[PDB]
C-alpha cells in the first residue's frame, strides 16, 4: 500500500509504504468540463521524465528518494492552466502512461487558478 | 510388395487417428516397459538427474487387423505419425529429449491381430528432491513418473509388460554415475487426482547411495587427526608452555579454516548437516581444549596443585567424552 | 460405434473458419482459466528471474462445436487443436517459455455436448521478477505472473479465474532452498495500451527469505573468524611472527567471505545491510591487527603499558562487537 | 452474421498471390514503425551486446485487402499472417532472435475496412553493441537498433517512424542496476549496397554507468596501500629490518592486489583507464622503495644529506601522488 | 535433354512406397557406411563427452530406383531425399546432435544406374565417453562411438565398413592441443535387446594426455615455492621480517595454485595424482611455517636449541620431500 | 498485377526443381561474393572466428526466361523454395545460422535472360587452427573455404563475380575486433578430392595480427621492474644481511606471483610461447640474484675483499646482460 501526501508555483507528491512495487509516478490534472489529462511521469530510480505536448518546456518534474518526494515546478504558466491536479503511482506492468486507469493510487485533489 | 502396399493403404482406407482404440466401448490397455541404457549424473545443487531410455508401448487396435504373407509388419515409423498412439508424459519430467539423428529414433511393428509395438528413444531430465539431513551418509529415492496426459481412467489405464521388478532393465555398463551408487529400483503404479480428474501413475524410483571415502579423506580424518592432536598437549609438562600455547592456536587455526571451506560442494540447504554438527563438536572440543590451557596457565604460579590436577583430570576426560561422542554419532548414522 | 464419433467430429470441422473468434461481432467471449503449479525451480538475485512449472488450463464456449446424440465428453488427439480456435494468451514478464514435447506435445483438447472446450498445456517459464536487495538477506520479494491477451482487445475476449481463490492449487507443496512462500494473491484487471484496452490475470507470491542459509554461511564464519582475531590478544608481545600469520590470514579469510558475499548478488550501486555488516568485520580485524602493531611499536621503552593495553583490548573489543552486532540486529528487525 | 464475414474474408483472400508486395511494379509502398519497449535485460562487456524485449509494430496500406459492408476493423486470428504479404524487415545489428511462442506465437493482424493493415511481433533480440572502454568504469556508451529492409530498394519500400518523436515509447521501463538511459534518439536514412539503396531506422540509447559504491570498492585500497606505504618516511634509518619489511610488504600487496584485481574484472583484452591508475601507484610504491635504498646506502656516510633527503621526500611524496591525482581525474572527467 | 531425365526420375517416384524397405519380405538389404572425420574439437573430462564432426556416407541398394537410357550417375536436390526410404541409422552413446543448415541441409542422394544410392550428411555430435581419472594427468582414454539401426532387425539389414580398415578416413590429420590419437580401431558385431538382434559398428579411438602443459602449470611452480620455503633453513633466525614474509607468501602462493587448479575438474570422490601432489606439497610448506613460528618464540631464551632445530629441520625436509617425490611417481608410473 | 501472376504461373509450370540447370548438356557456372558487415571476436581457447556475411550468388537458368513490362522481377524469397538453388556449404563451419528475423534473410531477383540472383544474410562460426609459438607477437591467416556439398566438378563450378581482390569487401566500421587487427585479406579458388569425388573449393585469408600493448603494460612491466628491484641489491651494504636477505626473497617471490598470474590467461598448449620464455628467463635471473647473495654472504666473514669484488663485479656485469638479451629479445620477437 503506498499513501500519497500532496503539498504546495511548485507542487510536492510525497509517498510512503511500497514505492518500490509502483516505481513511476504521474501527475494528472482535471478540468471543470473535460477528464483527466496526462501532464508527466517521473521514475523512482531512472529519472527518466517525460511530457506532454501542452507543458513541454514549461513545466518540469524532479525526485529525491531520500524522503520520497517528486516535485512538479510549474513556470509561464497560462489561464488555460486552472484544473484540479492529481498525483497518482503505476504498477511495474500497468500498461501506457498516459491513461488514468492504469494508476492505482491517487492523491488529494489540490486545486490550481 | 504390391501386395503389402495394398494391405497398408487398405489399412489406413478411412482410419480416423483423433480417436482411441475403443472409444466408447472399451478401456484401451497399455503395456510399457524402460531399458534404461545409461542412468546419468545426479545434480545435487539442480536437484535432478538424467537418463536415457528405450521407452516400449504396446497396445491392441482392432483396427488394423490384417492377414497376408508375413506376420509382423516392421515399418518406417514415418507410420506412427498416422496412426493413432498415447500421449505418455513424465510428471516430474524438466526438460527431455527425443533423439532425431540422423532419422526419429522411433520403432513401429504391428503384428496381424492388431497389436502394435511402439519403442523410442529419450533422454529425460527429472526432479529428484533430496533431504540432505544425513550428509554426508545419506540415502535417495529418485522417482520417475509417467503417465497420460489427456486420458482419464476411465478410457486409458497402463500395466507394466511382465513381472513390476523385470519391466524396468537397467543395462550392465550403463553408469554415468561419479559420486553415487545405484542399488537397485521399485516399480509400482498408482492413481492422481487433479482438477481435470483421475489418471494413472507408473512410478519407478531408483536406490541411490553417496559415497564417502572423499568426504573421510577430505573432512572427517583432518578433523580427527586435529582433535587428537590437541589432545596431546594434556601429556607436556606444565613448564612447556610453549609447544602447548602452539599446540593450541595452530589447531584452532586449523580447524577453522576446515570449518570455513568445509561448505564448497553443497546446494545452499536453509538446515543442519550432519558433517556440519560433526565439524560443530570438532570446533567445540578443540576451543575447550585451548580454554582448559588457558585455565591451567592462569593457576601454574600460584596454585600448582590445582593445576597439575586440572590436567590430570582433562587428559582422561577429553578422550572419552570424544570416544563416546564419535561411537554416539557413527551408531546412529552408520545404521540408518 | 466408433463410426459416428467419426462422422460427427467430421461435420463439427466442416466449413469451421479458425481465423474467426467465436460469437465474432457479438459480445465478447469469456474465457475461463486454473493453474496447477508443479513447481517452482529456482530462484535468482543474479538474473533478477524465476522458473516455474504449471498446468494451465482455459475454459471458453464455442457453439460451432456443440454436437448431440453421444452422451460423453469428447478427449481428441491434441492435434485437433491445429484445427480449432484457440485464445492467444501469453505472459508480459516472461523471458523464454516452453511448452513439454516429450513424449508428445503436453496438449490436451476436451469437448463437451453443450460446446465448451477446454484446451490444457504444461509450461515451463522462466518470469521476470525485480527484487528490493536493501534488507538483504532479512528481505521480502513480491514476484508476479502476468496473463494477457495479445490480439484482442476487451470488446473480444474477457479473462476469469474459474473457481475464484480456488483456480491456483499447488502452492502450499512448494519446497524452496533459500524461501518459504507467506501468500499467494489473485487479481483481475484491465490494462490500457494504445491499442486499447486488454483484460489482464495476475498471481503474486509474497516471498519471505529463511535465515539458516545466511547464518551458516556469511554470520558464523564472520563471527569465528573475529574470534579468532581476538585470540591474539592472549599470545606474548615476543612472539611477532605468530601474531603476524594470525593476523594476515583471519584478513583474507574476510576477504575471501566478502569476495564470495559480492559474487552471490547484482551489482546494485548502494550499500546494502550485508555490506555494512562485513565492513563493520573488516574494521575489527584490521583495529586488532593495528592494536598489534601499536603494542609492538611502544613496547620497547614501556613494556608495562603495552601489557596494559593488550590486557584492557583483551576486554574492549569483545564488548563493543557485541554492541556493533546488538546494533545491527536492532536495526534491522 | 459470422458467415457473412467468413465469405468476405474467403473473397479477400480468393486469387491473392502473397509472392508480390502491394503495388508491385508501382510506387513504392510506405511502411510504418513503432516500437514499446519492455525491458532489457542485460549489457555485457565481454560479449559487447545488450538483450533487448519489445513489441514491434508495422502499419501499412494493401489495397487488395480493403473490404466494404463492415464498419468494423477485423481482429484476426495471428495465423492468417501466414497468408498474408508482410515486409521482410530485419536487423542488422542482431545476433540472436525469437518471437515468443507461449501460448501461441505472440502475432497479430488487424485490418481495417481500407486495406490498412497493422501487424504486430513480441520479439526479443540481443543486439551487437562495440563499447569503447577506454575511460571504463567511468565510460558513457551509445547503443543502437538498426531496421532494415533486406530484399526491397527505396523503389519498392519507404520506412518512416510513426508519429515522429513519439514513435517509441516505454523508454522509461529500462531499469539497469550498473547503467542509467541518458537520452534516446530516431534517426532514418538511407543505405547504399552494391545491389541498391535500402531504407534505415536507427533507435539509439545513451548509457552512463553508475558509480557508487563499487568505484571505491577498486581505487580506494591502492591508494590506502600507498598511503601505508608513505608511513616509511617518518621511521627512523636505524630500523632497517622494519623500513625494508615495510617496503617490501606494501610493493607485494600492490602485486597481489593488482593481479587478484584483473582476475576479477570482465575479461577485456585491451587495456584499461583502472590499469593505468593501478600501474601509477605500483611506480608510485616501487619508487618509495627505491629512495629508502638510496637512502640506505648514502646514510653512513653523509647521514646530514640523507636526513634531508628523507625530509624532502616526505613533503614531495604527498605532493606528487595529488598531482597525480589532479590529473588523472581531470582527464578522465 | 532435361525432358527425358525430368521423365524418368518422375517415373522412377510414381508408385513409391517410402514405408516399405528395399527387399521388404525378403532378404536383409546391405548398408556399407563410411566416414570422414573432420575434426574433432572438445574433449571434456568435466562433461565426459566428446564432440566429433564427420561426413557420414552410406552406400546401399534399392532395385526400384533403377533406371535405364541414361548413361550419368544422377545427383539429385537433398529435398528429394525426403520422398525416399533411408536408413534409420542412430548413435547410441550420442548426447547432443545435429545436421548442418548453411547454406541448406548439408545432405547429398546420389543414384546410380543399377539402383544404387549413395546417401551422405555432414554431422556434428557430442558424444559420452566416461573416463577413469584415477592416473590424471597421466591417463589414458578409450573413448568410442555406436553406429546402430534402430527399428530394423538383423533379419531385415545388415551393417558393414565399406572398404575394410580404410572406411574411416582423415583421423591421422586430427590436432588435439592436450592429446595425441595413438590408435583407432573398427568393429563390426550384433547386439541382442528384448525386441531382437541389431548390427552394431564400434569407432574407438586411444587418446593418450599431453604431460607437458601440467609441468608447465602446476608440477614446476610447486617445486620451485617447495625450495623457495626450504629457503628460510638458510636465513638466520634474528631476521624476522623476512623468514615470516617468506612463509606468509609461500602458503598463499600453494594454496592459490591448488584452489585455482582443482577448480577446473570435475567433482569426483577419488584422489587424483595432482590432488595428493599438490596436498604433500601444501603439508611441507605449513610444517615449515610452524617450525619458523615455533623457532622464533623461543630464540630469546634459548638460540642454540633454535639454531639447533633450524639446522635439523634444514636437512630433514629436503630427504623426506625426495622419498615423497620418489614414492608418488613409482606408485604413478 | 495479374500480368505478372500469370508470368509467375507459368515459369513454374511443368518446372522440376530436382534438377540443375543444363543438366546432361553443360556445366552451371555459379558466381559469388561476399560482402563482411561486421568480423566477429576471434577466440583463442575455442580455435575459431565468427564472421557475419552477406553471402551472393548468381547463375543462369534456361527454364526462367520471361517477357513483360518488368526487366527485373524482385521476388519474395518464398519464390527461392520453389526453385533450384545451389546446395553451398563452408568446409570448415562449425555452426552457422541463416537469419530468419522476422522473416528469412533471402532475397531472389530473375533477369528476364534467365539471370538468378540469390543473396542471404549468415553469421559463421569457423575453425582457424593457430600456431601460437609467437605468442603474444603473432599473426594469423584464419580461413574460409565453401563450395558444393553434392556437386561435383563436372556439374557445378564457383567463379568470383569480378576480380577476386575485389570479390569479397569488408565494411569500413565492421570490426567487432578487440585484440587484433585485420590487415587484409586474400581470395583464391582451387580443387579438393575426397572419397565422393573432386569439388571445387573457394578460400578466403583473413590475416590478423594481435595487438601487444596489453600485455606489455600487463606482465612485461611488472616483470622489469621486478628484475630492476632484485638488481638492486648490489647496492646494499654487505653489513645488511637482514636487508638484503629481504630483498632477494621478496624478489623471487614477486616473480612467482607475476608467474602464476601470467598463467591463468592463457589458453592450454604443449609448447613455450615467447612469455614463458621470458618469464623462464626473468626467474633464472632472480634466482642467480639470490644465488649471488648467498655467495657473497659465504666469504663474507673469511675474505671480505673477495666479497667485495665480486659484488662489484655482478653489480656491473648485470644490468649490461640484461640490457643486452632484453635487445636480442626484442629485436627478434618484433621484426619478425
Ligand atoms: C505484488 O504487487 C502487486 C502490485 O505490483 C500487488 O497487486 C495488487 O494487489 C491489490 C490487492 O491486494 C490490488 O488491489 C485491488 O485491485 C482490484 C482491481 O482493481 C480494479 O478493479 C476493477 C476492475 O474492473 C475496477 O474497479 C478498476 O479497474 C480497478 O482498478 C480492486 O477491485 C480492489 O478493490 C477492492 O478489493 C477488495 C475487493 O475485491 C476489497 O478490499 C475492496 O472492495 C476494494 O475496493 C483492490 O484495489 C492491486 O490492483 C494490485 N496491483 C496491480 C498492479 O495489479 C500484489 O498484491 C502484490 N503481491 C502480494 C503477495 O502482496
Ligand atoms: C550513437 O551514434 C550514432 C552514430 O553512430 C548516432 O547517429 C547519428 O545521429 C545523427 C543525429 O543526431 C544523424 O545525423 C542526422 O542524419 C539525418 C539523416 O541524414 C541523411 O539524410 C540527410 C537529408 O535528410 C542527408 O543530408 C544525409 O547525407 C543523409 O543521407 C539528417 O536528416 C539530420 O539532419 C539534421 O541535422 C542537420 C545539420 O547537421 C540539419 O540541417 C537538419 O535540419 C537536421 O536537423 C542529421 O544530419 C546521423 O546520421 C546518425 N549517424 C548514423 C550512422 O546513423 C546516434 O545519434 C548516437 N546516439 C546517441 C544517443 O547519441
Ligand atoms: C575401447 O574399448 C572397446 C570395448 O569397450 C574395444 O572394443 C572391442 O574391440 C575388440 C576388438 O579389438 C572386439 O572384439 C571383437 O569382437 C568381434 C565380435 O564378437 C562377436 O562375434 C564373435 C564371432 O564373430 C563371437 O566369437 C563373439 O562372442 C561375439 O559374439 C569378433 O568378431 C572379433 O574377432 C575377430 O578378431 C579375432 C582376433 O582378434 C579373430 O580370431 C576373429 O575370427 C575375428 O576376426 C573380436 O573378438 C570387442 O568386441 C570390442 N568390445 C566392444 C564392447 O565393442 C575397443 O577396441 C577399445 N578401443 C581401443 C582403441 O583399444
Ligand atoms: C526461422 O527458422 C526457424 C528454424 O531455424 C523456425 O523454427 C521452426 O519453425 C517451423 C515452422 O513453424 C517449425 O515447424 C513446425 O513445427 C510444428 C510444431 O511446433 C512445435 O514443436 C516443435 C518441435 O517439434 C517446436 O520447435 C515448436 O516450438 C513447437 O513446440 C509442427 O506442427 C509443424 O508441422 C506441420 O506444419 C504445418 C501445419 O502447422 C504443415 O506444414 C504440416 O501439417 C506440418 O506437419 C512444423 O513442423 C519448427 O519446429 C521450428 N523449429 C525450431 C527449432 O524452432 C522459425 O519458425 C523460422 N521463423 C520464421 C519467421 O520463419
Amino acid at each position: 500500500q503506498v499513501q500519497l501526501v500532496e503539498s504546495g508555483l511548485r507542487l510536492s507528491c510525497a509517498a510512503s509504504g511500497h514505492t518500490f512495487n509502483y516505481p513511476i509516478m504521474g501527475w494528472f490534472r482535471q478540468a471543470p468540463g473535460k477528464e483527466r489529462e496526462f501532464v508527466g511521469a517521473i521514475s523512482w530510480s531512472g529519472g527518466s521524465t517525460s511530457y506532454a505536448d501542452s507543458v513541454k518546456d514549461r513545466f518540469t518534474i524532479s525526485r529525491d528518494n531520500a524522503k520520497n518526494t517528486v516535485y512538479l515546478e510549474m513556470n509561464n504558466l497560462k489561464p488555460e492552466d486552472t484544473a484540479v491536479y492529481y498525483c497518482a503511482a503505476k504498477g511495474r506492468y500497468s500498461g501506457g502512461l498516459y491513461y488514468p486507469t492504469n494508476y492505482d493510487y491517487w492523491g488529494q485533489g489540490t486545486q490550481v487558478t | 510388395t504390391t501386395v503389402f502396399t495394398r494391405i497398408l493403404d487398405r489399412l489406413l482406407d478411412g482410419y480416423d487417428n483423433r480417436l482411441r482404440p475403443g472409444l466408447g466401448e472399451r478401456v484401451t490397455e497399455v503395456k510399457t516397459d524402460i531399458f534404461v541404457t545409461s542412468f546419468g549424473p545426479v545434480s545435487d545443487h539442480d536437484m535432478e538427474y538424467t537418463i536415457d531410455v528405450f521407452f516400449r508401448q504396446s497396445w491392441k487396435d482392432e483396427r488394423l487387423k490384417f492377414k497376408g504373407p508375413m506376420t509382423v509388419l516392421r515399418l518406417n515409423n514415418l507410420m506412427a505419425s498416422k496412426i493413432w498412439t498415447p500421449d505418455t508424459f513424465f510428471h516430474n519430467g524438466k526438460k527431455s529429449v527425443a533423439h532425431n539423428m540422423t532419422m526419429p529414433n522411433k520403432l513401429l511393428r504391428i503384428t496381424e491381430d492388431g497389436t502394435l509395438l511402439y519403442t523410442m528413444r529419450l533422454t529425460v531430465r527429472a526432479e529428484c528432491p533430496m533431504h540432505l539431513e544425513d550428509f554426508p551418509m545419506d540415502a535417495h529415492a529418485c522417482p520417475l513418473k509417467f503417465g497420460s496426459y489427456a486420458y482419464t481412467r476411465a478410457e486409458v489405464v497402463y500395466e507394466w509388460t511382465r513381472e513390476p521388478a523385470r519391466s524396468v532393465v537397467v543395462a550392465e555398463d550403463g553408469s554415468r554415475l561419479n559420486q553415487y551408487d545405484l542399488l537397485g529400483q521399485t516399480v509400482d503404479s498408482g492413481i492422481v487426482q487433479s482438477s481435470t480428474g483421475e489418471y494413472v501413475v507408473m512410478t519407478t524410483h531408483f536406490h541411490l547411495k553417496r559415497k564417502i571415502g572423499y568426504f573421510v579423506i577430505q573432512t572427517y580424518l583432518p578433523c580427527i587427526m586435529t582433535v587428537i592432536l590437541s589432545q596431546v598437549s594434556f601429556w607436556l609438562n606444565r613448564e612447556s608452555v610453549p609447544a602447548r600455547t602452539v599446540f593450541g592456536v595452530t589447531t584452532v587455526l586449523t580447524m577453522t579454516t576446515l570449518s570455513i571451506s568445509a561448505r564448497n560442494s553443497l546446494p545452499k540447504v536453509a538446515y543442519a548437516t550432519a558433517m556440519d554438527w560433526f565439524i560443530a563438536v570438532c570446533y567445540a572440543f578443540v576451543f575447550s581444549a585451548l580454554i582448559e590451557f588457558a585455565t591451567v596457565n592462569y593457576f601454574t604460579k600460584s596454585q600448582p596443585a590445582r593445576a597439575a590436577k586440572i590436567d590430570r583430570l582433562s587428559r582422561i576426560a577429553f578422550p572419552l567424552l570424544f570416544g563416546i561422542f564419535n561411537l554416539v554419532y557413527w551408531a546412529t548414522y552408520l545404521n540408518r | 460405434n466408433m463410426s459416428f464419433v467419426k462422422e460427427t467430429v467430421d461435420k463439427l470441422l466442416k466449413g469451421y473458419d479458425i481465423r474467426l473468434r467465436p460469437d465474432f461481432g457479438g459480445p465478447p467471449v469469456c474465457v475461463g482459466m486454473n493453474i496447477d503449479i508443479a513447481s517452482i525451480d529456482m530462484v535468482s538475485e543474479v538474473n533478477m528471474d524465476y522458473t516455474l512449472t504449471m498446468y494451465f488450463q482455459q475454459y471458453w464456449r464455442d457453439k460451432r462445436l456443440a454436437y448431440s446424440g453421444i452422451p460423453l465428453n469428447l478427449t481428441l488427439d491434441n492435434r485437433v487443436a491445429d484445427q480449432l480456435w484457440v485464445p492467444d494468451t501469453y505472459f508480459l514478464n516472461d523471458k523464454k517459455s516452453f511448452v513439454h514435447g516429450v513424449t508428445v506435445k503436453n496438449r490436451m483438447i476436451r469437448l463437451h455436448p453443450d460446446g465448451t472446450v477446454l484446451y490444457g498445456l504444461r509450461i515451463t517459464t522462466t518470469a521476470a521478477c525485480m527484487m528490493d536487495l536493501r534488507r538483504y538477506p532479512l528481505d521480502e520479494q513480491n514476484c508476479t505472473l502476468e496473463i494477457e491477451s495479445y490480439g484482442y482487445t476487451t470488446d473480444d475476449i474477457e479473462f476469469y479465474w474459474r473457481g475464484g481463490d480456488k483456480a491456483v492449487t499447488g502452492v502450499e507443496r512448494i519446497e524452496l532452498p533459500q524461501f518459504s512462500i507467506v501468500e499467494h494473491r489473485l487479481v483481475s484487471r484491465n490494462v490500457v495500451f494504445a491499442t486499447g484496452a486488454y483484460p489482464r490475470l495476475s498471481l503474486s507470491f509474497r516471498l519471505k527469505r529463511n535465515i539458516g542459509y545466511f547464518i551458516l554461511q556469511t554470520y558464523m564464519p564472520s563471527i569465528l573468524i573475529t574470534i579468532l582475531s581476538w585470540v591474539s590478544f592472549w599470545i606474548n608481545y615476543d612472539a611477532s611472527a605468530a601474531r603476524v600469520a594470525l593476523g594476515i590470514t583471519t584478513v583474507l579469510t574476510m576477504t575471501t567471505i566478502n569476495t564470495h558475499l559480492r559474487e552471490t548478488l547484482p551489482k546494485i550501486p548502494y550499500v546494502k545491510a550485508i555490506d555494512m555488516y562485513l565492513m563493520g568485520c573488516f574494521v575489527f580485524v584490521f583495529l586488532a591487527l593495528l592494536e598489534y602493531a601499536f603494542v609492538n611499536y611502544i613496547f620497547f621503552s614501556q613494556p608495562a603499558r603495552a601489557a596494559a593495553i593488550d590486557r584492557w583490548s583483551r576486554i574492549v573489543f569483545p564488548f563493543t562487537f557485541s554492541l556493533f552486532n546488538l546494533v545491527y540486529w536492532l536495526y534491522y528487525v
